[PDB]
């Protein structure tokens, strides 16, 4: 697109445009039915119920259609081969379908992502003002306007559409949807440089232009247009799989692995040991239903809601759950300058004064030091900042504080009114003792400030003048030191140059500050005044000073970028201000360190050719938008490879796109904090997009996956702890439900391998999984840190499940349940009658309904009833051996590192899940009526205590371990057991 | 993407002294593992009674309702049916049901030729302790004998029935013809009133009482003929695992069984601490014989 190139003559005849009608009806119409969408097309979307339809199939789902399946076919067998069978298959056939949707329903509660970020765009343009077609100007609808016709922009009417600026007067508009400063760009028909994004000629579809009229042609209206590009590519992104979301993925993918292997495994030897269909099948809905946890998915999905609840508190809103931890895998942190690392407040940094800079306090606090209020030059610089000719502060706005009072003015104007207002306190005070009788405004070439106060003592008038440093610096004769008038020198002129070029040096814009004292006799009482023609002296003022402005940080940021690089976590400025303002604010929050010069910074203290200069020897980049378009791919990666504090200014919206996905190539998890709605496609593809909850607009909260309402950057420290520790706290919720499937699954492998009765019921396992051991596992997401992981994985570059975790989980800790589980299933059957030495080989005539009188070791004879009825309850004790040894599993599992009477048991969740854990199985077996469909029958007091010295060995073994590899750090001990 | 690097070890995660060491602490682990657990087992055991249950009677979950069992049975890896198939006459297949009714008899002929602890107890001898009370197999009657194929012979099969041997069991019989429940068959009713007015001690026993189940099967099963006493007696039953108990049993006759027609029987015993149930077959045994 080069028209903003080409003459106007060009465009004129490549549209059929004319510059003074611009289009007729007949062409209006044409040029519609040729393409009228004016506006940012709606994006496509898919429908909720496919989205969860597709979220009901799994791995831990898929296999549960199976098994919910199976005892549907179970119960059809019994019931056409038995027509009194009792309803026993089919009501668990229900309940492992209701697991599926309940924890297919949790799974999409999980990724809600509700973003609708088209319609967010609900600014847009309405009340388009007028067109010149016809002849004649119209107030029409806001899209029906195309190219090829002239618009009439004024001020504040949101420019209609891409316009080839064609022509106006004093026109200013402000860009801030484009590179998020809103410093107001002066227009004029004429293009400045190459790129269209950078010139006067050319205005655009979101500019809330300031002031200037306006007269331009429409290049094109929508999904062409600058923004309509951004907003259709902002809509038609998304960031792929979250972090954790694909080590979840790659959870299930591993235990699924086990599962259908096992399964497929004893599909093998039971057809080779004789079991029919229906024993086969019976036995199918066992090792699938002990495998696969029903009751995982949903409690990672709660876990993260109770830390999105906790970190909500600290004035976190979070909109998808699984971004909370992402801020913790995170290692590359693109930001924005302006509304994120800066206030969005130009104000006053530096002062010059008796030959002398000290820094002004900018913290929106105002928690700096006034120690320059003393010095000499400090009353009548003031009095030059507040009596030239001023702005003013508003009376609706007037109850809030001085910083939060609105002005009206330029940005510039704003900043010395809130100074004088801090310094003098007030300055309503000066404007009552120093009336006002002239003023010069601002000009578009001379841009001065004349103005004409009466001397307090009413005998002369006095004379205001500020501007560009340069323009004034022949108009200034003396210089004001140390109270003294001296007139200016040759060394006056050589140090004013210093200071003037030293204080662009950090890129803050100055303007410079002079009086003069008109005389008394020739300028007595009365004197009247010419503006249009000066009466007063001019040039050969008395220079005082210069005036810095800069947009300063925040309070919290300072503290906040140096706490995120030492976490491991690079922070890269993604700007799109010019470099000499970025590399200001960049080294003044921390990104670019004292010390670190980059080439341009080497090659300039060597006087050498930058070129020659080594890019190893320069640590930090000012990379500029020019220089980032033409590079590819290659040396885009080698510049994010050689550098670490890079900077990146002057980028366009679709520039911080190819810069995440440029530091995406290298593998890491990129984070992008903004405001604006230029970077709203850099928060839509980066893994986590943090916004601004105040500073923020409203497209740049609706396209972020997390809002600080509060606007304190300290918050992505926090949100980084928070998120490695979720992480490693969910961890510890999967090596202890995990932990349950063995003791789960022995009891079925035992009863194939050899052939004993039935040690666990299904419908016992339900208990478990989705019953008791839920509020345990829960509990984790509350447990408090241990030592740090700074250091240690520093952006959790680590797997969620890995094989340290099963060999704990699936392999020591989960025999020693199982073991635990059947020592009590042995002693409650040879205290029956049942010894260990009949039990094995019972297996075919245990279940069969033939042999009503069953002999024990003592010459008993059990009928199918008092046989079941004993199994059923070896059922309940294995389910609640299963629990007793899970008390000390939940509190070996509570550590990682350091033992327990280190930590503390002060985690209030999880001593009352322990109570929770007792009195539910308790409960679940002590009350008459759970023998009738959960097969759950009373114990005797005496039948608790067999699993209790297992869950002692558990206990004294974890602790022992962690002694030992908290002991020999590195030992093979942790290299082979530390999950 | 075999990703295998066998020429760097790593046998899929390892090195070999690695995998050494691994699988060295997996071998110790399972072996003290397996020693506290058989330590644990041992521990247990030592607190056990192997003469006697440590839970018997009500306290257990047999409780105070015992089962029947007919002996016969089916064959091995028929475990889940309840069936006796034979056909009468010289070629038939009645081997294997004469051979197990001569099997399962066998300790009431050969151990009661001495007797050197049986007792010839009866209704009036109470037993002594620590001997169990005598089953003559005489008392079977003739046409129950190994000598005449047990009945599967002539077309009149004969089927044992036998009562569940709950430790400690103590049998509550009716005292009267009066305190009999309903539901009880007619014959058994008439028998019952038979006995009472006959020999008094008699009635001191259990009842049995064979019938069909489905409403056909009561007029397809035609007569039954309890050789022994129609009910076993109430001298064996505080069981208390004496050496060399033999159960009482009960030996029906299908006097009148029509060829190839199956026929489902059901018998329940009847005494007073004694429920019935069709379902989960409380007090009462189920099975079936079809002759062809
Ligand atoms: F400061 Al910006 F996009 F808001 F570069």
């Amino acid at each position: 697109l080069d028209q903003h190139k080409i003459p106007l003559e060009e465009l004129c005849r490549r549209l059929g445009t004319n510059t003074e009608t611009g289009l007729t009806s007949s062409q209006a119409k044409s040029h519609l039915e040729k393409y009228g969408p004016n506006a940012l097309t709606p994006p496509r979307t898919t429908p909720e119920w496919i989205k969860f339809c597709k979220q009901l199939f799994g791995g831990f789902q898929m296999l549960l259609w199976i098994g919910s399946i199976l005892c549907f076919i179970a119960y059809t067998m019994e019931k056409y081969k038995n027509p009194d069978v009792l309803g026993d298959n089919l009501y668990l056939g229900l309940a492992l379908l209701f697991v599926v949707i309940m924890t297919g329903c949790f799974a999409y509660y999980q990724d809600h992502n509700a973003s609708k970020i088209m319609d967010s765009f609900k600014n847009l343009m309405p009340q388009f003002a007028f067109v010149i077609r016809d002849g004649k100007k119209i107030q029409l609808k806001a899209e029906e306007v195309t190219v090829g016709d002239l618009v009439e922009v004024k001020f504040g009417d949101r420019i209609p559409a891409d316009i080839r600026i064609t022509s106006c007067q004093s026109m200013k508009v402000d860009n801030s949807s484009l590179t998020g400063e809103s410093e107001p760009q002066s227009r004029s028909t004429e293009c400045t440089n190459d790129n269209p994004l950078e010139t006067k000629n050319l205005a655009f579809f979101f500019t809330n232009t300031l002031e200037g009229t306006g007269r331009g042609i429409v290049i094109n209206v929508g999904d062409d247009s600058v923004m309509g590009r951004i907003a259709c590519l902002a809509s038609s992104l998304d960031s792929g799989k979250t972090p954790i979301a694909r080590e979840i993925e790659h959870f299930i993918h591993i235990i699924t692995a086990m599962a259908v292997s096992l399964a497929a495994v004893f599909a093998v030897i039971s057809f080779l040991y004789g079991y029919t269909w229906l024993e086969a099948a019976i036995f199918m809905i066992g090792i699938i239903v002990a495998k696969v946890p029903e009751g995982l998915l949903a409690t990672v999905t709660v876990c993260l809601t109770l830390t999105a609840k906790r970190m909500a508190k600290k004035n976190c809103l979070v909109r998808n759950l699984e971004a909370v931890e992402t801020l913790g895998s995170t290692s590359t942190i693109c930001s924005d300058k302006t509304g994120t690392l800066t206030q969005n407040r130009m104000t006053v940094a530096h002062m010059w004064f008796d030959q002398k800079i000290v820094t002004a306090d900018t913290t929106e606090n105002q928690s700096g030091n006034q120690l320059y209020r003393g010095s000499k030059g400090f009353p009548e610089l003031i009095r030059v900042a507040s009596l030239c000719s001023r702005a003013e502060f508003k009376t609706e706005h007037a109850h809030l504080p001085v910083l939060k009072r609105d002005v009206n003015g330029d940005a510039s104007e704003a900043a010395i009114l809130k100074f004088a207002e801090m310094s003098t306190g007030s300055v309503m005070n000066i404007r009552s003792k120093q009336k006002k009788v002239s003023e010069i405004p601002f000009n578009s070439a001379n841009k001065y400030q004349v103005s004409v106060h009466e001397r307090e003592d009413k005998s002369g008038y006095f004379l205001v003048m500020k501007g560009a440093p340069e323009r004034i610096l022949e108009r200034c004769s003396t210089i004001l030191i140390d109270g003294t008038e001296i007139p200016l020198d040759n060394h006056m002129k050589e140090c004013f140059n210093n200071a003037y070029m030293e204080l662009g040096g950090m890129g803050e814009r100055v303007l410079g500050f002079c009086d003069f004292e008109l005389p008394s006799d020739q300028y007595p009482r009365g004197y009247v005044f010419d503006a249009d023609e000066p009466n007063f002296p001019i040039s050969g003022l008395r220079f005082v000073g210069l005036m810095s402005m800069i947009d300063p940080p925040r309070a919290a940021v300072p503290d906040a970028v140096s706490k995120c690089r030492s976490a491991g976590i690079k922070v890269i400025m993604v700007t799109g201000d010019h470099p000499i303002t970025a590399k200001a604010i960049a080294r003044q929050v921390g990104i670019i360190s004292e010390g670190h010069e980059t080439v341009d910074d080497i090659a300039a203290r060597l006087n050498i050719p930058v070129s020659e200069v080594n890019p190893r020897s320069a640590q930090a980049a000012v990379i500029h938008g020019n220089d980032l378009k033409d590079m590819n791919s290659d040396q885009l990666d080698d510049i994010l490879r050689h550098y670490r504090e890079i900077v990146f200014a002057r980028t366009s919206p679709q520039q911080k796109l190819i810069i995440v996905e440029g530091v995406q190539r290298q593998g890491e998890f990129v984070a992008v904090t903004g405001d604006g709605v230029n970077d709203s496609p850099a928060l839509k593809k980066a893994d986590i997009g943090v916004a601004m909850g105040i500073a923020g607009s409203d497209v740049s909260k609706q396209a972020a996956d997390m809002i600080l309402l509060d606007d304190n950057f300290a918050s992505i420290v926090t949100g980084v702890e928070e998120g490695r520790l979720i992480f490693d706290n969910i961890k510890k919720s999967i090596a202890y439900t995990l932990t349950s499937k063995i003791p789960e699954l022995s009891p079925f492998l035992m009863y194939i391998l050899f052939d004993l009765p039935l040690a666990i019921g299904t419908v016992t396992i339900l208990c478990i999984d989705l019953g008791t051991d839920v509020v345990p596992a829960i509990s984790m997401a509350y447990e408090g840190p241990e030592a740090d992981p700074r250091k240690p994985r520093d952006p959790v570059k680590e797997k969620l499940v890995n094989e340290r975790l099963i060999s704990m989980a699936y392999g020591q800790i989960g025999v020693m349940q199982a073991f635990g589980g059947f020592f009590t299933y042995f002693v409650i059957m040879g205290e029956c009658g049942f010894l260990p030495n009949r039990l094995f080989g019972l297996r075919k005539w245990w279940e069969s309904k033939a042999y009503n009188d069953l002999t024990d070791s003592y010459g008993q004879e059990w009928t199918w009833d008092a046989r079941k009825q004993l199994e059923y309850t070896c059922h309940t004790a294995f389910f609640i051996s299963i629990v007793i040894v899970q008390w000390t599993d939940l509190i070996i599992c509570k550590t990682r590192r350091l033992s327990l009477f280190q930590q503390g048991m002060k985690n209030g969740t999880l001593n009352f899940a322990l109570v929770f854990e007792t009195c539910v199985a308790a409960f679940l077996s002590y009350t008459p009526g759970m023998d009738k469909g959960l097969r759950m029958y009373p114990l005797k007091i005496w039948w608790w205590f067999p699993p209790m010295p297992f869950s002692l060995l558990i206990l004294v073994y974890d602790e022992c371990r962690k002694f030992l590899m908290r002991r020999n750090p590195g030992g093979f001990l942790e290299r082979e057991t530390y999950y | 993407t075999f990703i295998w690097n066998s020429e760097t070890s790593e046998f899929m995660g390892r090195t070999g002294v690695n995998w050494a060491k691994i699988t060295i602490f997996y071998v110790i682990f399972y072996t003290l593992l397996a020693g506290f657990f058989a330590g644990m087992l041992m521990i247990f055991y030592q607190t056990l009674d192997f003469k006697i249950p440590k839970w018997q009677n009500k306290d257990s979950l047999i409780g105070t309702n015992p089962g029947l069992g007919f002996r016969p049975m089916p064959p091995e890896a028929q475990v889940d049916s309840t069936l006796i198939q034979f056909k009468h006459g010289i070629k038939g297949d009645w081997q294997y049901w004469v051979h197990s009714l001569t099997e399962f008899l066998e300790p009431y002929e050969t151990l009661t030729s001495s007797g050197q602890e049986f007792t010839n107890c009866d209704f009036d001898k109470p037993p002594q302790e620590g001997k169990a009370c005598n089953f003559n197999v005489e008392l079977l009657g003739d046409h129950c004998t190994k000598e005449n194929n047990f009945g599967y012979e002539l077309g009149k099969p004969c089927v044992l029935i036998k009562l569940n041997k709950i430790f400690g069991w103590r049998p509550e019989v009716y005292n009267s013809s009066a305190e009999v429940p309903e539901d009880m068959p007619a014959d058994l009713k008439s028998y019952i009133k038979d006995i009472e007015t006959g020999n008094k001690t008699h009635m001191n026993m259990v009842w049995l009482s064979c019938e069909g189940e489905t409403a056909n099967d009561k007029e397809k099963i035609g007569t039954i003929t309890y050789t022994p006493f129609r009910g076993f007696p109430a001298y064996y039953y505080p069981y208390l695992n004496v050496p060399g108990y033999l159960t009482p049993v009960v030996a029906l006759q299908f006097g009148s069984l029509q060829n190839g027609q199956a026929v489902n029987v059901e018998c329940k015993a009847w005494a007073n601490n004694i429920s019935r149930d069709r379902q989960r077959r409380l007090g009462s045994v189920h099975f079936e014989i079809r002759m062809d």
